[PDB]
């Protein structure tokens, strides 16, 4: 409780040489792009003064339209957190960075009286055009350099079955713009992948329903484990995840491929499946498209290279370009003829760019008793991670939004990684450790920058040609120039195996987070898992019908015994998955991530055997606890017959003949307090319910733009999660084949809102714009509006809800005392909320107003993509349409005269500003049986 | 009780100081054991009222011994209740704002929420239990005094009791205006516990929007509260001598209108 | 809920205004056995007072749930009452059946 | 919330055995009234 | 040490707009920077000890700790900008600055005042091209011609201008 | 009284700052970087031929002249530059009678023979002893207004 007579006298500085572009109030959007893997997801970041507050999309850029992923959204609490690496370390004790580059070119001309023999580099699957000139470099200058590529969620069986079809490696960009069918293999290509926006775009475009449509996609997908491709997947299929290598087998024949060799039959489910999805894939040749992700074996991808090459796909929706990349061929083989050469000796100077191996490795891959054989270990990453206590040298990350750089994207695309500030902590970036160990430290990242695209422009004026190219962000006088293949004949000759009795363990990189470099961000823990409303725990997801024969509830902690090692894992049972066939995920049980990170889940890493690196069959359950806390956010993940309310969901064989058959055609309500009379910027809300796949990139978008504080596990389970926008899935139907239905629950800013008449002290009030106005500094924080409110999407502070991952919220001792870096990070324009007062989705009102105003003082009214919310500028699918429902001739007045515009609960009358369009699901005739 | 105050005041002292999420209540949930205790406490009061001034119109006289333990014990089951809907708020230190008063914030309460109504309803409930169990004991208080004979406690009751004399001119005038504060006291306490009781009924929940909750939270209003008179009677007859003033028809009787509630 | 109770809270004043109106005719015709005491009908109008006052308190309660939450299954009773010509009746009953009879 | 509703009970009786030994718990003068009440229909025989 | 002097800066005949730039343009009123203070300072009375204190912050590179005078809380979100395009003057709010030998608080900052300033414009709003003016003072025919300019520069209604999303976002 | 919102844990435009050398929360831009509405780099926003470094000064305005930014120029010339360059452009302003090289009058030969981008080049960049502007003016279209204005300026001796 903070109490004071008057405000302490508040210091307002200036600059001191004001810099020209900034004018403090604007927000001054700067275009870079973020490496995810090693491709650009291209963005455009909202950096205020210095500090960038916002990451949006760059709609410029081929990956991103306008619309990041959920873990691109929150590299920002990334970039502002307290256990950063905020200076280099030597042997545990801090150090300098001038300490280290004596210690470097000391061991650098000790390499270059060998043939640079013991100069390994452990960097991850990068495709930069800087660092690979930067490495091409350091290869020529020493010869026996060797430099591996370590990436755990890396495209290694992708890459490799690019060579088992075509000879040469080849990069495969998909285009589901010209695609009526989608055949997915275990393929979740709308995930947080390098092309995970794109795909998932031209996904939604094809089934924009609408007053017209009669043909949308079809998406036959065959997950192992429900992933969050299955929620806009039509016949998602249950595939035990080694069976998907004998559907594709079945799916080759059926197509013209001459050497399948097909083995190992199939259900009687998954048969009926496959000669049904062949089907449609042997019509509409031209757009079709067979995926498969890289959980499968590089046979099964080399198979889905030949069926995309039988059903004349190339060309048309599979292009084949160069390789993106520069070591396509270097996975997890390339990580264990790395350790192999580390042990006995035989390696001087080990450079790790952000890999964080002692953490990723697979158990049969002993990296941390190679490392420690290595003299003199240097590790650069943003955090002091794993790896960084187990090396000799370590240095600062220099997160991209402080670091000069480039990134290249699929398609080729190069993108310049602008800072958007100083590095905080000085963070010498990828490109800059390079340069001391090629021979340049006093070179800075820009200086080594320019000096490669000076070379790489052959046209004039370099000058227009790189400001243009800071300011698009993209380039595209790079993009990757397009292959011609051969689909070499006789790779799929041998039959395979038995299929082995036994249950499986399946690996899959968690949505939120992926492989664990971001296991310490806290808007990517609390924020939910896709199917799974879980928050700051791994599980061990099971079937319903799985668990059954194990006899184990919803919470208790097995023992997951694979072929050497036993992970202690608890237990998650979820009806859309596969029987017999564990998922655990990557990301969790990290022991050295920070505040956030720390022993949060079980790690999944130290079951990966690098011959057998995504599904293995030989798991024993064997359950050793009872009644873990499994903090989820749900409640009840069964729609209780609460349909014509939550998601109407159809398919398109029965809106073809009937186009408001979701609708209800009702007689008006009747309504006592009458009505107000909305006549100047009406805001209301489309939400597509159809497209929206899941992605949660919506919940931390939210939560990057609105000041939302995350809240600890503890505090989840008792309900007390911070969400202004929450994604529900349903699980409609049988509980082992159930179809999974999200609806995005926002505040629907009632117009005849219940949440308002029960405030005792009028804190929620409306707009005459028509919005609901949630005003913290009024909120005495009597919990009756959260009552009233019948879909529940007020959000009360309960303790201090302030840098609760860092500090936790259940003292008095730091609550009117914030953590300095966290502060940067906050919009300035939305109130950082105190302990006691209640939060809801208020449109982005600091977006409505800050273009209201705006168009107020030039003296015209706001035009449609004038005003585009945070939950709006990150949807990949375009799922959330906001707008003024004044404007005749805007984008949201069209989605809500559609035929299933519906709004959620019209049994009362709410009358809400956010309305739903419908799900409709397009079964095929020969399987809707 | 000096365990339970010393365990009351540190459980606000903890509410203040971490917060007002130390109880449990969730995001659906977040009107709890504040608030199911403070309807009942203000539940039990109730019955103390029926006893103090609805049985009063009715001129019955088996209200007359279990008077003042019903009157005083509507108090402290107000000055308990009270507490919390001035602490269940999460800033507690500005359930100012819930006053109709001028300030310098153009800002007023809302009238039309029911918790702004359970200001209204309990401030004035908890003074005129406190107006209407003090006018009672002006003529009391005058008895105590001259039963004294030691000058520091007949002053203590000389002054509570303001000098009162007795007199069919202060007789008269008690009475009127005793049966008016019963006959104000009587829609208070059926609007009281229905004003904490529209604090449900106002919303739309559908357990909580039901319209028979103001008949029949005062009902239970004076069904629990009969029974705290009865749980807190039994024992003043056989530890203070009161068999000759207690006697058990007063039993039979708050049973049949327990019953009846 | 609360609607059968409106008509109990009416079953009270409707049989203590026939109390009062059966002990009339039959007083002012000199037909009744008892001279009525005068105390006794100050009995009869603390219960034709404190049954007015229920009366209202269970009618305006019963609106004041429905008119608060505008449920489109609660509503359409009071927006067919209040709504041509049966908004005066509504008005009446505040001032004509509870507010006159509560001052006099 | 267990100790708010349990601590409550001591500032109920906190209050109760203040007022039971500082206050009559019975009216006196209203009881004194019932007496003579009962005089007064026993003198009417 | 030896503040900022408005009574000589803007006697100098600085038109409001040298020193706070983007009053016209941005939701917050620039204070100047170093920079702007040593385009003069560093020939006008350098070697002083009353600019000693923007010497200092020129040679090194610490910003000036000014003292906020109005330190409104960060609940509100005030918006300049939308005043002096909409015809609100720098007085009425700020008092005379240019008689200000040291900026005090003149407007309590309080809610009801600019309450009363939102739902009745009319008594407040000037001209446009007296804004910058401050020696402009309200005439005695405020009224019909305030609300003459409220109709004019479109200034939107007592309904619509107090709902807490103009302010308190 | 009670001051939970009344300051935040965020930064607002100008406030102090716990964390950097210098106090402020507003933080210098990284010195080659391009925001997303401003390129900088053609003709009018530089006043030079073609955008280049060492250009060749572009001898007349690029942008338009309007009576509107005639009058815009006029307004903008009399808030920053006419301070110590004079209402009339004399250099006869009031700081400019204290300053040590005194402020050039327009109307001299130099400045007349001077080119039109070389007068947008002095405004937001500066010359020797007149500190930079531009990031005063902070728009193009202002810049150019104001030595819009100084060419008519230039016409009234
Ligand atoms: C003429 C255009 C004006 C100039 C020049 C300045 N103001 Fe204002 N002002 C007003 C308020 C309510 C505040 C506090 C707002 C907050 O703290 O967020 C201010 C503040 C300033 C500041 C301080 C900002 C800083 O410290 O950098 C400056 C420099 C300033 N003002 C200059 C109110 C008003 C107002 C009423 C609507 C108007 C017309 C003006 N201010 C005008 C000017
Ligand atoms: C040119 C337009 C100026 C700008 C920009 C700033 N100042 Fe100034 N200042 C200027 C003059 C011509 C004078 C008079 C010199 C004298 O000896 O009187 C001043 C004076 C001051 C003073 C001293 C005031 C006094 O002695 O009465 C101070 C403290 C001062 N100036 C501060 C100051 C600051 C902080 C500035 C940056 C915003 C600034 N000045 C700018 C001319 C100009
Ligand atoms: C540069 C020479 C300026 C001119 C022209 C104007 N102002 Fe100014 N202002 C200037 C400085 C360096 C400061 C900070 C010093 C201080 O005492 O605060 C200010 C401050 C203000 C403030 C107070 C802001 C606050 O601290 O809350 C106000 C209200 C203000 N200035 C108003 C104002 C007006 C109305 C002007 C036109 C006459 C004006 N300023 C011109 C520098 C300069
Ligand atoms: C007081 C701070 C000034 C402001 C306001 C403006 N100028 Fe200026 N200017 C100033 C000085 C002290 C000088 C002398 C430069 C020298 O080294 O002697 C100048 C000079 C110029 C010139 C001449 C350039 C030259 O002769 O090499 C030009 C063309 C000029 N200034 C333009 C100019 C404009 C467009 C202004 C408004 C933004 C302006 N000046 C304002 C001091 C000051
Ligand atoms: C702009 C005209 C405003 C409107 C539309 C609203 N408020 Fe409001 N508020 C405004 C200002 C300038 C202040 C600061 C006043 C001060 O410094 O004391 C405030 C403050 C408040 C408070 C005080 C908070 C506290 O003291 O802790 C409250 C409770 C408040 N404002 C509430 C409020 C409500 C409910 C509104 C509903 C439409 C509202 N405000 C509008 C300016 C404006
Ligand atoms: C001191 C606290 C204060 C705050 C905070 C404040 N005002 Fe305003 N305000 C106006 C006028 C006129 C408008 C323009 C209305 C419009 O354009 O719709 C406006 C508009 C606004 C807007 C912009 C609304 C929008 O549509 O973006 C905001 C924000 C605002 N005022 C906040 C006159 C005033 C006056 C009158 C002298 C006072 C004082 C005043 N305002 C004081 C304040
Ligand atoms: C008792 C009824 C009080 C109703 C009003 C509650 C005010 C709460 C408050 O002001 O908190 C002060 C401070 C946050 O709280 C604190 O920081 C310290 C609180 C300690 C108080 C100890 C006594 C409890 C109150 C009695
Ligand atoms: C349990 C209690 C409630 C009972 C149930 C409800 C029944 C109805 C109650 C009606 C009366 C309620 C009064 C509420 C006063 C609220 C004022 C307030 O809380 O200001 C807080 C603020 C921080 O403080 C300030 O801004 C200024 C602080 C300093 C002023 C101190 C004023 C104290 C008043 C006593 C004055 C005595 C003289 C002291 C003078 C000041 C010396 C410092
Ligand atoms: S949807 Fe819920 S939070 Fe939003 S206005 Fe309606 S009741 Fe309030
Ligand atoms: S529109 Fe509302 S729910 Fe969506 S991101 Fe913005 S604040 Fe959150
Ligand atoms: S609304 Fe958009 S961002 Fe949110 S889950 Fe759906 S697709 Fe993802
Ligand atoms: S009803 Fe009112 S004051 Fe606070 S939490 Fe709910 S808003």
């Amino acid at each position: 409780c903070q109490f004071a007579l008057k405000q302490p006298q508040e210091k307002i500085v200036p600059y001191v040489r004001q810099p020209e572009e900034i004018i403090h109030g604007r927000p001054l959007f700067f275009a870079t792009a973020v490496t995810f893997a090693g491709f650009g997801v291209g963005l455009l970041v909202e950096s205020h003064e210095g500090r960038p507050t916002k990451i949006e999309g760059n709609p410029d850029h081929p990956a991103s339209l306008g619309s990041t992923d959920l873990i691109t959204q929150a590299m920002i609490l990334t970039m502002y957190d307290p256990d950063r690496s905020q200076a280099p370390t030597n042997a545990g004790q801090e150090t300098t960075w001038d300490a280290f580059v004596a210690a470097a070119t000391a061991a650098m001309q000790a390499q270059t009286a060998k043939q640079g023999a013991g100069l390994r580099v452990l960097s991850g699957s990068l495709t930069s055009p800087t660092l690979i000139a930067q490495k091409q470099q350091l290869l020529t200058q020493f010869p026996q350099a060797k430099w591996y590529e370590y990436e755990p969620v890396g495209r290694d069986n992708a890459n490799a079955g690019a060579r088992l079809a075509f000879g040469a490696d080849v990069h495969t960009i998909y285009r589901l713009d010209t695609a009526k069918v989608i055949v997915g293999f275990d393929a979740d290509f709308t995930a947080p992948s390098p092309t995970g926006v794109r795909m998932a775009r031209q996904l939604a475009d094809g089934r924009r329903i609408r007053k017209g449509t009669k043909e949308v996609n079809r998406l036959y997908l065959a997950e192992s484990t429900p992933s969050i491709t299955g929620l806009l997947a039509d016949h998602r299929l249950p595939v035990r995840s080694s069976q998907i290598e004998h559907l594709v087998r079945a799916l080759a024949t059926l197509v013209g491929v001459p050497n399948v060799a097909a083995g190992a039959p199939l259900s009687d489910t998954e048969k009926k499946w496959v000669e049904a999805a062949a089907k449609d894939l042997q019509a509409n040749r031209g757009a079709c498209v067979v995926l498969v992700g890289e959980s499968q074996p590089p046979v099964v991808h080399a198979l889905g290279h030949a069926i995309n090459a039988q059903l004349g796909n190339v060309g048309s929706t599979v292009v084949y370009t160069e390789p993106v990349e520069d070591d396509p061929s270097g996975g997890i083989a390339a990580l264990s003829a790395l350790t192999q050469e580390m042990n006995a000796g035989t390696v001087e100077v080990l450079l790790m760019i952000e890999s964080n191996p002692v953490y990723n490795a697979p158990a049969d891959i002993p990296f941390a008793e190679a490392l420690a054989k290595v003299p003199l270990s240097m590790h650069v990453g943003l955090y002091r991670d794993e790896t960084a206590q187990q090396s000799v040298w370590h240095i600062n990350g220099a997160h991209f939004l402080e670091a000069w750089g480039d990134v290249r994207a699929f398609d080729g695309t190069t993108t310049i990684v602008q800072p958007l500030i100083a590095p905080l902590y000085n963070g010498k970036s990828a490109i800059e450790v390079l340069n001391v160990l090629l021979g340049k430290p006093q070179e800075t990242g820009y200086q080594t920058l320019t000096a490669y695209w000076q070379t790489q422009d052959a046209s004039g004026n370099f000058r227009v040609f790189w400001n243009t190219a800071l300011h698009d962000g993209v380039i595209t006088a790079t993009q990757a120039r397009s292959r011609q293949v051969t689909l070499q004949q006789g790779f799929a000759d041998a039959a395979p195996p038995a299929p082995t009795q036994g249950l499986e363990i399946v690996f899959r990189p968690d949505p939120s987070l992926w492989d664990g470099a971001f296991a310490n961000n806290a808007w990517l823990q609390e924020t939910p898992k896709p199917y799974t409303k879980l928050t700051w725990d791994n599980v061990a997801l099971m079937s319903v019908r799985t668990a059954n024969a194990l006899g184990l509830k919803n919470g208790d902690v097995v023992r997951l015994t694979y072929q050497g090692r036993s992970v202690d894992a608890p237990v998650w049972v979820q009806p859309g998955h596969a029987d017999d066939s564990v998922t655990v995920h990557f990301g969790f049980g990290r022991t050295a991530a920070g505040r956030v990170g720390n022993n949060v889940g079980f790690n999944a890493y130290r079951l990966r055997t690098s011959a057998t690196p995504w599904f293995g069959v030989g798991l024993e359950v064997a359950k050793v606890g009872e009644n873990y806390k499994l903090a989820s956010t749900q409640g009840h993940f069964l729609m209780e017959g609460r349909k014509k309310d939550l998601v109407r969901y159809g398919t398109l064989a029965e809106y073809v003949e009937d186009e408001k058959f979701l609708q209800v055609e009702k007689e008006e309500p009747i309504s006592l307090i009458g009505e107000y009379e909305y006549n100047g910027y009406k805001w209301g809300m489309s939400i597509d319910l159809n497209v929206c796949n899941s992605c949660n990139a919506c919940v931390v978008a939210c939560q990057s733009e609105n000041n939302i504080p995350v809240v600890g596990k503890d505090e989840v389970w008792l309900g007390r999660e911070m969400h202004w926008i929450r994604i529900d899935q349903y699980y409609v139907g049988d509980e082992h084949t159930p179809n999974v239905y999200n609806m995005v629950m926002l505040c629907q800013q009632c117009e005849h809102a219940p949440c308002e008449i029960v405030c005792p002290v009028a804190a929620t009030v409306h707009d005459a714009e028509g919005l609901n106005n949630m005003v913290y500094n009024r909120c005495v924080g009597t919990k009756y509006c959260s009552n009233n409110c019948p879909y529940k999407v007020r959000r009360f502070n309960f303790l201090q809800y302030q840098d609760v991952p860092y500090r936790s919220p259940i003292d008095a001792s730091t609550e009117n005392d914030s953590i300095p870096v966290l502060k940067m990070m906050r919009n300035p324009d939305v109130t950082v909320r105190a302990r006691g007062v209640m939060e809801k989705c208020t449109f982005c009102v600091q977006r409505i107003n800050e273009a209201r105003i705006q168009a107020r003082t030039e003296n015209r009214r706001i035009a449609d993509g004038e005003i585009m919310t945070a939950c709006q500028q990150v949807c990949p699918t375009q799922a959330i349409v906001f707008g003024d429902l004044n404007d005749p001739q805007a984008r949201v007045v069209d989605l809500k005269e559609q035929p299933l515009k519906y709004t959620s609960l019209d049994k009362l009358n709410t009358k809400p500003r956010v309305s739903y369009l419908a799900k409709i699901k397009n079964l095929n005739p020969d399987l809707a049986e | 009780a000096a365990l339970g105050l010393l365990m009351y005041l540190f459980s606000l002292a903890v509410l203040f100081t971490v917060g007002v999420g130390v109880w449990g209540i969730n995001i659906p949930v977040a009107w709890g054991f504040d608030i199911i205790n403070f309807v009942w406490w203000i539940g039990i009061g109730h019955a103390g009222t029926l006893i103090s001034a609805i049985l009063l119109l009715f001129r019955q006289d088996w209200r007359t011994s279990i008077n003042r333990a019903a009157e005083a014990m509507t108090i402290f089951a107000v000055a308990c209740a009270g507490i919390y809907p001035l602490v269940h708020t999460g800033r507690p230190w500005l359930d100012y704002w819930m006053l109709p008063y001028p300030g310098t914030l153009g800002m007023w309460p809302q009238f039309r929420s029911a918790l702004e109504w359970d200001v209204f309803a309990i401030s004035t409930y908890a003074t005129v239990s406190i107006l209407f169990w003090y006018l009672g004991l002006i003529p009391d208080l005058a008895s105590l005094r001259d039963r004294a004979t030691n000058i520091w406690v007949k002053r203590f009751y000389g002054f509570l009791a303001l000098g009162w004399r007795g007199g069919a001119r202060d007789w008269n005038r008690y009475e009127v205006a005793s049966l008016i504060l019963a006959g104000l006291s009587t829609p208070l306490v059926l609007s009281v516990h229905s004003i904490i009781s529209l604090d449900f009924a106002i919303s739309q929940l559908p357990g909580w929007h039901v319209t028979v909750f103001p008949p029949y939270f005062v009902a239970g209003a004076v069904y629990c509260g009969f029974a705290m008179v009865i749980l807190l009677l039994v024992p003043l007859r056989r530890w203070y001598k009161l068999h000759d003033l207690i006697t058990i028809k007063h039993f039979d009787l708050m049973g049949k209108v327990m019953l009846a509630s | 809920s609360m609607y059968p109770v409106t008509y109990i809270a009416s079953m009270l004043i409707l049989t203590f205004g026939g109390g009062i109106i059966a002990l009339a005719v039959l007083k002012s015709r000199n037909l009744l056995p008892f001279g009525i005491p005068v105390d006794r009908l100050h009995d009869l109008g603390k219960f034709l007072f404190a049954f007015v006052a229920v009366w209202a308190y269970v009618n305006f309660s019963e609106y004041l749930i429905i008119w608060s939450g505008n449920v489109p299954e609660l509503t359409p009773w009071h927006g067919h009452r209040s709504a041509g010509g049966w908004e005066i009746l509504g008005i009446v009953m505040i001032f004509g059946h509870f507010l006159l009879p509560f001052m006099l | 919330d267990i100790s708010l509703y349990a601590g409550s009970f001591g500032w109920f009786f906190f209050l109760f055995f203040l007022f039971i030994r500082l206050l009559p718990a019975i009216s006196i003068f209203e009881v004194r009234d019932l007496v003579h009440k009962t005089e007064t229909e026993k003198a009417l025989a | 040490g030896g503040g900022f002097n408005h009574q000589l800066h803007v006697a100098l005949g600085m038109d409001c707009r040298y020193c706070h730039t983007a009053v016209e343009v941005s939701a917050h009123a620039n204070i100047p920077p170093t920079e702007t203070c040593m385009g003069c300072h560093s020939q006008i009375i350098s070697r002083s000890e009353k600019v000693a204190f923007v010497w200092q912050s020129w040679e090194t590179g610490t910003s000036i700790q000014w003292n906020k005078v109005h330190d409104l809380p960060k609940f509100v979100y005030f918006n300049h900008s939308i005043h002096v395009a909409k015809g609100v003057g720098c007085s009425t709010c700020h008092g005379r600055i240019d008689q200000m030998r040291v900026v005090y608080k003149t407007q309590p900052l309080f809610m009801s005042w600019c309450l009363d300033c939102h739902r009745n414009p009319e008594k407040y709003v000037r001209p446009r091209e007296e804004v910058f003016n401050m020696a402009w003072t309200p005439p005695p025919n405020q009224l019909e011609v305030g609300r003459r300019l409220v109709q004019e520069y479109e200034i939107r209604s007592s309904w619509e201008l107090t709902n807490c999303a103009i302010c308190h976002r | 009284c009670h001051l939970e919102m009344y300051d935040q844990a965020k930064y607002k435009p100008q406030q102090a700052s716990e964390i950097f050398a210098d106090g402020a929360s507003a933080r210098p831009l990284v010195e080659h970087t391009v925001a997303r509405g401003r390129l900088r780099i053609d003709a009018t926003s530089t006043g030079r031929v073609d955008g280049d470094p060492n250009g060749a000064y572009v001898t007349t305005i690029p942008i338009r002249i309007t009576p509107e930014l005639l009058e815009r120029g006029a307004q903008r010339y009399r808030i920053y530059c006419a301070v110590c360059h004079g209402v009339n452009g004399n250099g006869r302003g009031q700081v400019g009678l204290l300053l040590n090289p005194r402020p050039p009058s327009f109307y001299d030969q130099r400045l007349l023979d001077m080119p039109d981008g070389e007068y947008y080049d002095v405004l937001v960049n500066g010359r020797r002893t007149m500190y930079p502007y531009g990031y005063r003016v902070q728009s193009i279209s202002d810049r150019w207004a104001i030595v819009a204005h100084i060419r008519e300026l230039q016409k009234n001796p």
